[PDB]
């Protein structure tokens, strides 16, 4: 499962 | 390290750093920041958590590297190296909770910003549960809990059902209980809720804001569609 | 650091660290396997030119970015900044031309130890002369050319055309005309002279040798390519 | 121009 990607801007 | 170094000199460089892909630096650049003492604008507080969320993130991925080599084997190189890793996971979570509660998540009174900090709290406490095996396993579980539960109850009551930051809130919390808390039943019917329910505030957005809403409503179908 | 351990343990950890793509703890292991004073297999050179390459590689990479918004530009910051990491990769460049020179070279007797760690110097004085622009210059470009250019001429003499590391060193050296020395037409005629006398000798080798050198004539006619 | 990738095993 995915959690919020969160790696730009 | 960066006492010396202008405040937006440090949110420059770290805007620099994510260019040049230098994640370390970044969150070194804003650690300095936040030891400012000044509280942290949405864009602040953006740069924050993308530069963590990089540090953490790569030593996740060769945690899991490292543990399933180990569960493999079963010399000690494996589990000492694995160990290593995860100490320095340990400290680079510590030093986040230690920025949030010294002093960030205290004097942050709007609901944007409170939520904000609360998630993050939950997200790294989350990230010290994944290695987590000792008898204090049960209790960081409960710490990302109360933090995930209390940024739940304030974007309830303050923010509409497609806010960003509430749908990502209920996306990670989702996370927690189907992967941490072994919940997959609350997980599916939390991302569920959410979904319908930003669904059905849609109309009210503008173009732009409505993308930003239905990017994060597609990572809880592709959730939900792992799930069921 | 890794003065108290075994030689066999750091090499197995860089192993493990290569599969966590943890390339910053790898160098820091293949440094203490040849602080140990011992001379280097075959499989654990390849180990120390992976490791620092993906370290000098990321502080290439920032280091381009960087020096490219600098240029746009023409505060202080990014300047700064960009000093920062040109001198991180600078202390890198000297650490890698340090190991080589105490002692690894020196007692490297065989072609293929020789040539693959004079290759080695010469790739690490061509980064410190692409970020090069005082009084040394000059001087960094010459120390790699010399280094290169010993190393072209052991392999000449004491390895078949097809040889996988002859190919690779006039590859990096064709690079090293084209984009350092501003010698195109010298790159062009390595690279060409290379491709034809490997092609020459394909008919002698294995299956997995043709692979192994196929596959870098590949990467020569790739810049002739660019290059004509 | 590519040098050598040099990056992997
Ligand atoms: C907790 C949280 C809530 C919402 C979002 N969000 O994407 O809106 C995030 O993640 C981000 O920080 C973020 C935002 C936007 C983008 C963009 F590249 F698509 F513009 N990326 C990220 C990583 C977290
Ligand atoms: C200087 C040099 C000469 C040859 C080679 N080579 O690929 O043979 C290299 O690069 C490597 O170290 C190397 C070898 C093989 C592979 C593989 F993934 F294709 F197996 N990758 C690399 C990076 C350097
Ligand atoms: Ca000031
Ligand atoms: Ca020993
Ligand atoms: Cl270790
Ligand atoms: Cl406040
Ligand atoms: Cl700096
Ligand atoms: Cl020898």
């Amino acid at each position: 499962a995915g959690s919020i990607p969160g790696r730009r801007s | 390290a960066m006492g010396s170094m202008e405040r937006a000199s440090l949110i420059q460089k770290a805007k620099l750093a994510e260019q040049a892909e230098r994640y370390e630096d970044m969150a070194a650049f804003m650690k300095g920041a936040v030891e400012k003492g000044e509280e942290l604008s949405c864009e602040e507080r953006n740069l924050l958590s993308v530069a963590y969320k990089n540090v953490v993130g790569g030593q996740r991925a060769a945690w899991r590297v490292l543990s399933s080599i180990e569960q493999k084997s079963n010399g000690p190189e494996v589990r000492e190296y694995r160990e290593k890793v995860e100490t320095e996971l340990q400290g680079v979570c510590d030093t986040v909770l230690g920025l949030l509660d010294s002093h960030l998540i205290k004097e942050a009174g709007d609901a944007e910003s409170r939520v904000f900090y609360l998630k993050m709290k939950g997200d790294y406490y989350r990230y010290l549960a994944e290695v987590a095996t000792g008898d204090d396993k049960k209790r960081i579980i409960d710490s990302a809990r109360s933090a995930y539960q209390e940024a739940m109850d304030i974007s309830k009551k303050e923010m509409p059902p497609t806010n960003p930051i509430r749908l990502g809130l209920a996306l990670n919390f989702s996370v927690f209980h189907y992967e941490i808390a072994n919940s997959p039943e609350e997980a599916i019917s939390l991302a569920k809720t959410t979904f319908d329910e930003a669904m059905a505030d849609l109309h009210t957005l503008s173009e732009d804001s409505y993308k930003d809403s239905t990017l994060i409503m597609q990572l809880l179908r592709d959730n939900l569609t792992l799930w069921t």
